[PDB]
DNA sequence: CCTACCGATAAGTACACGATCCTCTCGAA
DNA sequence: TGTACTTATCGGTAGG
RNA sequence: UCGAGAGGA
């Protein structure tokens, strides 16, 4: 209202969005906290609601494995939608080949392990997305941590995060 | 007691010519002009000045003195009224207009 | 602030629908069929759809509910099969 | 419908704030320069100059143009631009409000004349309203003509205490038609003897008093924190409004014939120009204050032309200029004129006839009224055989039909039209056809002084043009036939025609709540006839009086 | 000037005759809260004449020999007679017969008994007569208990205001007297049987259809009253063709209000 | 034909709300309008084909919303606006 | 990187209002939402959960017979952000530098953001980028740094750099 | 017993208002 | 024709 | 089309 003054620049210093935030609302009206996604969560959440979308358009007509999961999402991308949506093919295709963890069972301890530590939801959809080797890589392609968490501790989910990591 | 004497003399014009006019539209005249605090006249300045939204006013006699008076206090038409709904080209809340009507899907259903 | 809409229990309200309601609901309901939208009652050969929505309150078979808004902004939804046609 | 699809949402105007132009926004919100006074021609070739009348804004002769977003002359809504004025000037509306603003505020430093300490300016601050507060604000701080430093000396013990700035003496102001002067006293055996001294107050002297008033004087005063600060109610930058508010209205093709405020936008524009060069060139002092009250004056004279008893203004040929005050005015006049009231389109008017043998809530139309006016009925399975039978009629057989709205917007002319004997009518499509047999209609006899006099009529299409009617229907409307004239409103839409018959029916009107009686009698002939007939003295034969029987509608059969 | 002053004005859904900003002008439509043109001009004959013909017509005594009921109009009207709980029922009617006459005589003082209300009781009874073919020659179907009760139940169903709060209930029972005043004038135990002949099946039927009429006859809530009035009001004074100050230009000054002579001849008693 | 003040009283009067609105609209003037959700003016620059809807002025492609009001009170806001007057036409309600 | 968001949205004409009614919306609903992108939420991806979605009461219109139900519902995001790390894959290979398509946007990395000791070289079809024993070419994934963000139409571009300790190519 | 102030009733000056709609014709600098 | 707004002279109150 | 003038229930 009355142009405002626009609040701030959307920073890698956990300054985002002035619609995205730490604690926000629900459709049922619960403070519900913000829902952030890495690589291997985004990527299983669209399977799962494009797999449980076909089974919804087939009621009404009533009355694993690394280059096989490529090959099965391109077919359920052309049924569940049509050919005028050509960013979701892309995402898919980008979401399947930089994904960390392919089964749901890991991604589960993945989460459990993450948001647990004391770190922003995007934080932890910004480890969960990125590989890293070095606590000093983690601080520095990630600057929200640097106080938020211990060298040493961060290093001790980074050496966990390795055993977690999934083979392709 | 002045508001009784005030339907008396009302009344006695539409009787002395003319009979006859209900009880409910004299008595709701005679309340509106006393329903404020004392008497007020039925001109620019009585009635016309008063806590209401400025498009109805500007539509009786003090037009852009009443519009310029608007502005330079902050006002706020409320968008309640008969007279600023028919400026604003919608569907005034009176009578008809005065109820929304939804449609119930769980009634869509159940009479197929 | 919160709401203001009261349940369909204790309402102030008329249980009569008001000549201005009867009015609108065969209005909008003549309207939308006369704009294609599917006619619940069994026609018997209708050609005006004003006819039509008169015969679809006779059977109670309009699916609209009715926004009754108060002074303070609380409404009560009145749906029209609630709504009893004395008039 | 303004045509052509949007992808924005529609939402109703669920409230209006007023408030006032901030000339920070006004620079902000503008595309236009408005340097050339010059209105048509390029410099001077064809087609509008970039200064005044489409520079960025509005277009003019059928080119759709519109500073790259084109839409046409039918969907452009105008563009602003801004004019920035020399020297700062008051707006002709708060002029009082402005004078009684100084009046109260005091001068030097812009903090209050009264300030919480005093006992009467608690009582006056203690109501919450907007203007009866300010109006006890003015009263008080009217007189105590001097600014205060130390004041409590009753509430404390003795001693005084300072809550103000400077103690400088404020003037006593009256008004000397556009400009303000203050009187200044002292004479206490010093300067001037006994006689006051009087200055000239000029606006950017009270713009700068107003720029300092604080954030609580604003509240005190009746002034908003951001819709109308009081440094808004003088003039910096003034808006243009754009062609559709000036339209060019265009003599036959190489003639111009512009609107009276295109000409008065174009006569500040130079009065300003003239101080414009003055302030930077050869300042003679006490000559450009002889300019500026002229920039001043056409700028007042643009918004009020009707103003005190004192100038006038008028463009030469002596008919005088319409200023947007006089233009907006009361009767005929955009908000009564142009808003509360309104000229509309699918009307009729007729000298009026009075009928025996029509029914209580019929009307007759004669037939080239109802060929001349059109109801839009969507094609549906339930008419189809219909629609397109009165299509085959076309515009000239009765029941038939002009204009046949297809999928897209695209009216059929059936009166011209190559394909107009073909057509084969899908479904949705809209078809303007004739008016018909009892279709409920307003039938209105101005002046429309009671609830009744704007009646619902089932319609009957009759030869011999004049708008026929029933005999008793003549008490509600209070009209007789000696030459009388009734207007006609025919629905467009199947709710408002349902908004009709289900509430202003002839019949449903039949008892008069002003009286509790009925507002319909048997009158004439009709009365004086039944007290011939009803008597002992009058009986009627056996062959009169089965003609009499067949005569009744609902006769049963008995005699 | 009315027109523009009274816009706003509007029966809201709640009963209370409010504007566009939401004060409150009155509580209850011209304070009975009725749709003007289910109005006629009804008798009320509790107020009008001598206390010798108001105690004849309408004092019922089972315990006398000439003040009791003939039991050619009542089925059961010597079994009746000298009963003690019945006659207890049958003074608290004529008390609040006699309570009425007091109350009205306070209200219209001038005398006058043809007042204007809702639902035609002089109608609807003269229809019931021919409806149901009743004969003068045998006894009615009901008894004291039946009537006296009935007209006491059907009071309660005659609502105005939905209430369920000590403001509302209040409000209720004020809107109704004077109508309810005019139901105990009519349909008084004695007055059923002496001159009417009411017999149960159509007296129940006589309940029902005034309090059908009763709910019909109320105020609808949209009626833009104010807008109304002003027309009801501004419309016979176009028609004023017709030494004190009257008409048109004495109209101006109850507007205007207006400290100017004219006829300022005030009445002393 | 002219359906002014007097017209217009008649049918507030019968309750027809809808008709008078038809009569005063769809009949008549009835204009669409762009109006910028943040300040309330029709300052919104609305392109139909390329979709540049930007309101110069509060830098927003976001909150704009079309409008169907009568083309007399669009220029009489106009107007408004040519002597320092601000409507601002809000959509959201905060008052009660 | 990717969110999921609880937003909502249609006017619906009067000849759809059958019982096949609820499924038509949820179709008008993604046939506008899905594929879109806002200034303020990102590219609208896919419209989670086509069940249990909240349609609630459809306000029947004034003058026409169009209902105006308010959908409530729930769709994954990309938003971007200034500062926010990213590694996509190269696509477009050019002498001024590349465009790195993370998921549905393009972002442009310049010569000049990214190392002055790498240049680019003309003679290898595909085009690429040679330093030692790293080359950037039509596929090679490379990690790079959001530095600047453009709202542009519906479909957000982004401004990258690559000129940082552990950025370059993965 | 006088003065710094404080309410009286004045008289003068200024304010933009006044059926509804409709129809015809004349002549600009 | 009437109302409302705005300024000038004017008798007394009691406090130091 | 502006304005003036004229005319009508
Ligand atoms: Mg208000
Ligand atoms: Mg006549
Ligand atoms: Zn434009
Ligand atoms: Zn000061
Ligand atoms: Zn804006």
């Amino acid at each position: 209202r009355l142009k405002k003054v626009e609040e701030e620049e959307n920073a890698a210093t956990l300054q985002l969005g002035q619609e995205f935030q730490l604690k926000q609302i629900n459709h049922q009206g619960e403070e519900e906290e913000l829902i952030a996604l890495n690589l291997s969560e985004a990527r299983l959440v669209i399977k799962e609601a494009l797999v449980e979308r076909r089974r919804a358009f087939k009621r009404s007509q009533k009355k694993e494995t690394r280059e096989k999961e490529l090959e099965s999402i391109d077919v359920l991308l052309e049924q569940t939608t049509g050919g005028n949506n050509k960013d979701l093919k892309n995402t898919m295709q980008y979401l399947t080949n930089f994904s960390r963890f392919r089964d749901q069972e890991t991604v589960g301890a993945v989460i459990q392990l993450l948001k647990s530590t004391g770190l922003h939801p995007f934080e932890v959809a910004q480890l969960g997305s990125l590989a890293c080797d070095t606590a000093d890589e983690a601080k520095t392609l990630i600057p929200s941590l640097n106080n938020k968490i211990s060298d040493d501790e961060l290093e001790r989910i980074l050496k966990e995060l390795s055993n977690l990591e999934t083979l392709y | 007691a002045g508001r009784a004497a005030l339907y008396k003399e009302v009344y006695n014009v539409i009787a002395s010519d003319g009979s006859y006019v209900n009880y409910r539209h004299m008595a709701l005249l005679v309340d509106v002009m006393t329903t404020q605090g004392g008497l007020t006249s039925v001109t620019r300045h009585g009635f016309n000045r008063s806590n209401t939204g400025a498009l109805m006013r500007c539509s009786f006699e003090e037009t852009v003195e009443i519009l310029f008076e608007a502005g330079a206090s902050a006002e706020l038409d409320d968008c309640r009224g008969v007279s600023e709904n028919v400026i604003l080209g919608q569907m005034a809340p009176i009578g008809t207009g005065a109820f929304d009507v939804m449609i119930d899907e769980e009634s869509l259903v159940k009479y197929m | 602030l919160k709401e203001k809409a009261i349940p369909k229990d204790q309402r102030a309200t008329t249980p009569y629908m008001t000549k201005y309601e009867r009015a609108r609901i065969l209005g909008t309901r003549a309207l939308q069929i006369s704009m294609n939208a599917p006619v619940f009652v069994d026609l018997e050969g209708e050609t005006d759809p004003l006819r039509i929505a008169m015969k679809e309150l006779a059977e109670k078979k309009i699916p609209l509910v009715i926004r009754r808004y108060l002074p303070d902004g609380s409404f009560e939804d009145w749906s029209v099969e609630e709504l009893i046609v004395d008039l | 419908v303004g045509q052509q699809y949007s992808s924005a949402p529609l939402r109703t105007v669920k409230e209006v704030q007023f408030g006032l132009f901030s000339p920070e926004e006004v620079r902000a919100i503008s595309v236009a320069k408005i340097r050339f006074p010059e209105t048509m021609d390029e410099t001077q070739t064809r087609a509008k100059i970039g200064g005044l009348n489409d520079p960025r804004l509005g277009s003019i002769d059928r080119n759709l143009k519109c500073q790259t977003c084109q839409e046409g002359m039918n969907e452009c809504p105008g563009h602003f631009g801004h004019i920035d004025l020399a020297k700062p000037v008051f707006h002709v509306g708060f002029i009082a409000k402005i004078k009684k603003v100084c009046e109260c505020v005091c001068m030097h430093c812009g903090k209050l004349l009264l300030d919480e300490h005093n006992e009467l300016m608690r009582q006056a601050l203690a109501i919450k309203d907007s203007k009866k507060r300010f109006a006890a604000i003015w009263t008080l701080c009217k007189t105590k003509m001097v600014c205060e430093t130390d004041v409590p000396s009753e509430d404390d013990p003795t001693q005084l205490v300072s809550r103000g700035g400077c103690g400088n003496t404020q003037p006593t102001i009256r008004k000397d038609g556009l400009k303000l002067v203050g009187s200044w006293k002292k004479d206490r055996a010093t300067g001037d003897a006994d006689e006051p001294e009087l200055r000239v107050l000029s606006t950017e002297e009270i713009l700068n008093i107003f720029k300092h008033i604080s954030v609580k004087d604003f509240t005190s005063l009746g002034f908003n924190e951001v819709f109308s600060r009081p440094e808004w109610m003088i003039l910096t930058c003034l808006p243009v409004p754009p062609p559709p508010v000036r339209p060019s209205i265009s003599f036959n093709e190489s003639q111009r014939g512009e609107d009276d405020l295109t000409f008065k936008l174009a006569d500040i524009l130079k009065a300003n120009i003239s101080l414009e060069t003055l302030e930077h060139n050869g300042a003679p002092h006490h000559a450009i204050e002889e300019a500026e009250s002229l920039l001043q004056f056409h700028v007042a004279t643009y918004m009020d032309n009707d103003i005190a008893g004192q100038p006038q203004a008028l463009q030469k040929s002596g008919r005088p200029v319409k200023s947007i005050r006089a233009r907006l005015k009361g009767k005929e006049g955009r908000i009564r004129g142009n808003l509360m009231g309104k000229r509309v389109d699918f009307s009729a008017r007729t000298v009026i006839s009075g009928d025996p043998n029509l029914e209580l809530d019929q009307v007759g139309v004669p037939k080239s009224i109802a060929k001349t006016l059109t109801y839009p009925e969507v094609v549906t399975p339930y008419n189809i055989d219909r629609l397109t039978q009165l299509v085959r009629n076309g515009p000239n057989e009765h029941p038939g039909a002009k204009y046949v709205i297809r999928d897209s917007g695209d009216r059929i002319d059936l009166r011209y039209s190559k394909r107009a004997g073909d057509i084969q009518l899908q479904y949705g499509w809209k078809v303007e056809r004739h008016i018909m047999d009892n279709d409920p209609v307003l039938f209105n006899r101005q002046p429309s002084l009671h609830k009744m006099s704007m009646m619902a009529h089932r319609v009957k299409v009759i030869p011999y043009s004049t708008f026929r009617l029933n005999l008793s229907v003549t008490s509600p409307y209070n009209a007789d036939f000696d030459g009388d004239e009734m207007n006609l409103h025919v629905p467009q839409s199947e709710e408002t025609r349902a908004e009709l018959s289900q509430l202003c029916a002839v019949p449903l009107q039949i008892v008069s709540p002003q009286s509790n009686k009925p507002c319909m009698g048997i009158v004439q002939d009709t009365l004086c006839g039944i007290r011939k007939l009803t008597l002992r003295d009058t009986f009627i034969e056996l062959d009169q009086v089965l003609n009499m029987l067949y005569w009744v509608p609902d006769w049963d059969g008995v005699i | 000037r009315l027109v523009k002053a009274l816009e706003d004005i509007m029966v809201h859904y709640d009963n209370t005759t409010r504007n566009s900003l939401g004060n409150v002008i009155q509580f209850i439509y011209g304070e009975d809260g009725m749709d003007a043109a289910h109005i006629e001009k009804q008798s009320l004959d509790t107020i009008g004449g001598s206390d010798a013909a108001f105690e004849k017509r309408y004092r019922v005594d089972l315990l006398n020999t000439d003040h009791t009921l003939d039991p050619s109009l009542l089925e059961s009207g010597s079994e009746i007679l000298g009963d003690l709980k019945l006659q207890v029922l049958l003074d608290e009617e004529y008390k609040q017969l006699v309570k009425d006459r007091k109350f009205l005589r306070e209200v219209f003082v001038d005398g006058e008994a043809n007042w204007p209300l809702p639902v035609n009781i002089r109608r609807i009874i003269q229809n019931a007569q021919q409806t149901f073919h009743i004969d003068h020659t045998k006894p009615s179907d009901l008894t004291i208990k039946d009537i006296v009760l009935g007209v006491k139940d059907l009071q309660e169903n005659l609502l105005v205001l939905r209430g369920k709060n000590e403001i509302i209930q209040n409000a209720q029972r004020d809107a109704v007297t004077l109508f309810c005043c005019l139901l105990r004038s009519r349909l008084a135990t004695r007055r059923v049987l002496q001159e009417y002949r009411l017999t149960k099946q159509a007296f129940d039927w006589v309940l029902s259809n005034i309090e059908a009429q009763f709910l019909r006859s109320v105020v609808h809530p949209g009626e833009m009253v104010g807008v109304l009035a002003a027309q009801s009001i501004g419309e016979p004074a176009t028609q004023m063709t017709l030494k004190v100050t009257s008409g048109v230009p004495r109209l101006k000054e109850i507007l205007n209000v207006a400290k100017n002579m004219k006829t300022p001849s005030l009445t002393v008693y | 034909l002219r359906f002014g003040e007097m017209e217009r009283d008649c049918m507030i009067a019968h309750g027809a709300a809808s008709f008078l609105k038809e009569r005063l609209m769809e009949a008549s003037d009835a204009f669409r309008v762009h109006i910028c959700g943040i300040c309330g003016l029709m300052t919104v620059i609305a392109k139909l084909n390329h979709n540049q809807f930007e309101c110069k002025g509060c830098d927003n492609k976001i909150d704009i919303y079309q409008i169907h009001i009568p083309y007399a009170a669009k220029l009489l806001f106009q107007e408004l606006m040519a002597m320092n007057i601000t409507p601002r036409l809000y959509t959201d309600r905060s008052r009660d | 990187m990717f969110f999921i968001k609880d937003l909502s949205l249609i006017t619906l004409h009067p000849s759809f209002f059958g019982p096949r009614m609820k499924q038509y919306l949820k179709t008008k609903l993604l046939e506008e939402v899905e594929g879109s992108c806002t200034g303020k939420f990102g590219y609208i991806l896919c419209v989670l959960d086509y069940d249990n979605i909240d349609i609630q009461r459809g306000r029947i219109l004034p003058t026409d017979g169009s209902a105006e139900f308010n959908v409530k519902y729930r769709a994954v995001v990309f938003k971007p952000f200034k500062g926010e790390v990213v590694d996509g894959t190269v696509v477009s290979c050019s002498q001024h530098g590349f465009e790195v398509q993370v998921g549905p946007m393009k972002v442009f990395v310049t010569k000049h953001l990214m190392p002055q000791d790498l240049t680019f070289n003309a003679g290898s079809n595909p085009p690429s980028y040679q330093s030692s024993e790293d080359v950037i070419t039509i596929k090679s994934r490379i990690r790079v740094k959001i530095e600047g963000c453009i709202s542009q139409v519906s479909s957000i571009h982004a401004i990258g750099s690559i000129k940082e300790d552990y950025l370059g190519a993965i």
